[PDB]
């Protein structure tokens, strides 16, 4: 019934604005602390993407959605499949592309509530420490967005979907590293990198039907214009206060 | 802004506003300060809406129960009567307008509902509610009915609901406990059930309102009604041989009306606070001031001791105080608004058959408690608009009504108010909303349907039989869509008009060519479009 269509960066998470300096300036924080946290998280994202999610293979052939690849994939078990040795638009090539996304889906489902297990020790400890410094620097931004997401998650006829400008594979790494894996099924994540958000919003409406109420949440003009186009109510997150206000509305079931 | 050097006064339309204007005239003669009395609709809700902006009346009159909310909103000036003045009014009336130790209004008079009965039809009025079905049977034989009273305002039905144990907020430890609401208990259910059964068994109609009840009693069609002292002067005029007496008992217990004290507050935004005080203390609250208002529409048992000594000799006033003493003085706390909202919904829904008594009251309990506990957090206009659109799209119209109620001190809100008004059958308020603001073209279709459907509902009821195709056609002709919600070749025309609303003769010829229309048609379209845009500016 209620489909919440979320944006990722500067809506649910603070990341890109740590690298650019704008979070620090807008929230009165130390620029040095901010960029350092951002750089460290950036490294963890690329490291996870490359090491576990085939990002070197998939970088120039990434998808809008994890189920997009059409191939003769027979569903064979890939737990002993040797990706490094398989030589990856023909039939064979598409099947190897499809294999990687199916495997990415398996990994995501296996490790969404065990990211520490996925990246291992000592990365796990560095990650947890970094996540704690992030919360302090951002005055609990992620803590607050998670509360909103989980509140929505707990309600019978509500669903969370994510539309991001980040390419799918690194977006998955971000989602994992920011603890968003348990709130977002991988099938509910869409990358607008090549296609633009409008097109993703249309996929979403096709999927959930013309009876659902779509609520668009984001800081950006692109999701706002997409919302307007399809008469979806829009809740702007222009600053942290807008997120707290969203939490109040959700608690009172105004949304 | 409120004009300095004038007094504007608001009082309800059922009160003696013409008599009050008489006091105003004497005031103006003495002081040079013109006084204007108004009785706008939904006054109790309009005051906070307009006072908030620093606008509205200098002086506001309503029962005291609304005043805590006003004070908490910062809408009221504290009032400064001296010991000499305070001594002239009964202590229990001052209590009704005391809020956190502060007097926040002047008390005027005590209002309690009584049983009003036709002594010709009914020299011995029923002592009990239980004996009323049997009495109605007996009277229906003679072309009469036993009882009619306003079933639209929960003020009138509360005495019965409260009789066997219903209550608003529990009083304990010197304060009303806003977490202990009593609208859902055994006693409240018994009372509302008895009411609904009266309606089921054809002894009353769920659609009876104030006007219908008044008309029937004053025409001698019904033997009894339930009303306050303000109603008595119309009955005088009707020459009906009426008595005023104690309300019937229910399950051996007195009906317990919620007792109001008509009060006059000073707008905190008023530039005339000292003139307002002089008016209230030295003109209105005197034997001559109150008599003038009372003569228009009776005030009830007035707060002013000197004048009440004379009114108390009246058996109608005696009965008023007896009912008041058996009932309960309303709380003045801010949460009374939530209480009345919730109970209003329940009585209407239960009486109409829409919900069972049990379901209606269960929801009222939950709503009153939840609304009374809402945090003061404010949303931006954009956020309010978003909520309004989501709740509409979700079909959550009851939630939407409560959300609108919560808004403190835009198009989306107005559209929401219209939808809710329609949902409630408040068609007059709906039409007011639809006509008073220009709406965006994309909102027209939905708003048009509300206008049409409501008018069909009203027409079909006046007809007593289903509206057919021709009937609907006639309603449409009689009540056209207001211009506030109503206006391929057009495509070319609209895009052109945005660049230039005044094409030359040659440009008209080119447009006629491009649209397949004649130049006469092009000209007419442009003229019409300019007229309409102008009409829309004026809003
Ligand atoms: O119906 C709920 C309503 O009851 C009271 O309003 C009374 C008012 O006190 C009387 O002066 C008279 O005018 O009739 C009104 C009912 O129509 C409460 O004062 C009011 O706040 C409440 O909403
Ligand atoms: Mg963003």
């Amino acid at each position: 019934e209620r489909v919440f269509v979320w944006d990722l960066d500067e809506t649910i998470i603070i990341f890109h604005s740590l690298l650019t300096g704008t979070f620090a300036s807008r929230y009165g924080k130390d620029t040095t602390t901010s960029v350092r946290i951002g750089l460290m998280m950036e490294e963890m994202i690329f490291n996870l993407a490359d090491t576990h999610l085939f990002f070197n293979d998939l970088e120039d052939c990434d998808q809008i959605h994890v189920d997009d690849v059409s191939s003769d994939d027979n569903g064979q078990d890939l737990s002993t499949y040797n990706f490094s040795a398989d030589g990856f638009g023909g039939v064979d090539w598409m099947r190897k592309l499809a294999f990687r996304y199916r495997r990415v889906k398996e990994m995501y489902n296996t490790y969404k509530n065990n990211v520490g297990g996925l990246i291992g020790t000592p990365k796990r400890e560095t990650w947890l420490q970094l996540r704690a410094e992030l919360e302090a620097l951002t005055d609990l931004w992620l803590t607050h967005s998670l509360k909103a997401l989980n509140l929505i998650n707990s309600r019978p006829n509500c669903v969370n979907v994510l539309v991001t400008t980040t390419q799918l594979i690194p977006a998955l790494a971000k989602v994992l590293l920011y603890g968003l894996g348990s709130v977002f099924p991988i099938e509910n994540i869409y990358s607008a990198t090549k296609t633009g958000k409008e097109s993703c919003f249309e996929r979403i409406m096709q999927r959930f039907g013309r009876k659902a109420v779509y609520v668009v949440i984001g800081d950006g003009v692109e999701e706002e214009q997409g919302a307007k186009k399809h008469n979806m109510p829009f809740w702007r997150i222009s600053c942290h206060a807008d997120l707290e206000a969203l939490r109040h509305a959700l608690e009172l079931e105004y949304l | 802004k409120i004009e300095e050097g004038k007094l504007v006064i608001w009082i309800n339309g059922d009160k003696g506003y013409n008599g009050l204007a008489e006091v105003g005239k004497k005031f103006e003669k003495d002081t040079g300060i013109k006084v204007t009395v108004e009785h706008p609709d939904k006054l109790e809700e309009k005051f906070p809406q307009v006072a908030a902006t620093g606008d509205g009346p200098d002086i506001i009159f309503w029962a005291h129960d609304r005043f805590g909310g006003y004070a908490q909103s910062g809408l009221l000036a504290e009032i400064t009567p001296d010991k000499a003045f305070q001594d002239k009014l009964y202590p229990f009336t001052w209590d009704a307008v005391r809020y956190n130790g502060k007097l926040i209004a002047y008390p005027i008079a005590v209002e309690a509902l009584s049983l009003i009965y036709n002594k010709d039809l009914l020299p011995n009025p029923p002592k009990t509610w239980e004996e009323i079905p049997a009495l109605d049977k007996e009277l229906k034989a003679k072309g009469k009915s036993a009882l009619m009273f306003n079933l639209q305002e929960p003020y009138f039905t509360w005495p019965l609901i409260a009789a066997d144990g219903g209550y608003a907020f529990k009083y304990a430890a010197g304060k009303y406990d806003i977490k202990d609401v009593g609208v859902d208990n055994a006693g409240a259910k018994a009372g509302l059930t008895f009411l609904v059964d009266l309606i089921k068994n054809k002894h009353m109609n769920a659609d009876t309102d104030y006007s219908i009840a008044e008309a029937a009693f004053n025409k001698g069609e019904t033997a009894m009604t339930i009303n306050g002292p303000w109603a008595w002067s119309n009955i005088d005029t009707s020459k009906v041989n009426y008595g005023v007496t104690v309300l019937p008992t229910f399950k051996g217990q007195p009906s317990k009306p919620f007792v109001g004290v008509l009060s006059a507050g000073i707008n905190a935004a008023s530039p005339n606070k000292e003139l307002a005080k002089e008016f209230l203390e030295n003109y209105l609250l005197t034997d001559e001031g109150l008599e003038a208002v009372n003569k228009d529409k009776p005030l009830g048992a007035v707060a002013l001791k000197s004048y009440e000594e004379e009114l108390a000799k009246d058996p109608r006033i005696a009965a008023t105080m007896e009912n008041a003493q058996k009932g309960e003085i309303m709380p003045n706390i801010p949460q009374m608004s939530a209480f009345w909202y919730a109970v209003r919904t329940a009585v209407i829904n239960a009486a109409s058959g829409r919900q069972t008594v049990d379901a209606a009251l269960a929801a009222a309990q939950t709503n009153a408690a939840a609304m009374s506990m809402l945090p003061s957090f404010g949303f931006t206009q954009e956020q309010v608009a978003c909520v309004c659109e989501v709740l509409q799209q979700g079909g959550n119209l009851e939630r939407l009504g409560r959300f609108l109620w919560s808004l403190p001190a835009n198009e989306s809100v107005l559209k929401a108010k219209a939808v809710v008004a329609f949902h409630r059958g408040n068609f007059r308020e709906l039409y007011k909303i639809l006509e008073s603001h220009q709406f965006s073209p994309h909102n027209h279709p939905k708003l048009q349907q509300l206008w049409l459907k409501a008018h069909y509902v009203e027409a079909e009821k006046l007809r007593g039989r289903p509206l057919g195709a021709v009937g609907k056609y006639r309603v449409r002709r009689k009540f056209p869509l207001p211009r506030t919600i109503w206006d391929k070749s057009r495509g070319v025309l609209r895009e052109w008009y945005a660049h230039n609303p005044y094409p030359s003769p040659r440009e008209k010829r080119e447009l006629a060519e491009a649209t397949g229309l004649t130049t006469t048609q092009v000209s007419n379209w442009f003229k019409n479009r300019r007229q309409r845009d102008r009409a829309a500016e004026a809003k």
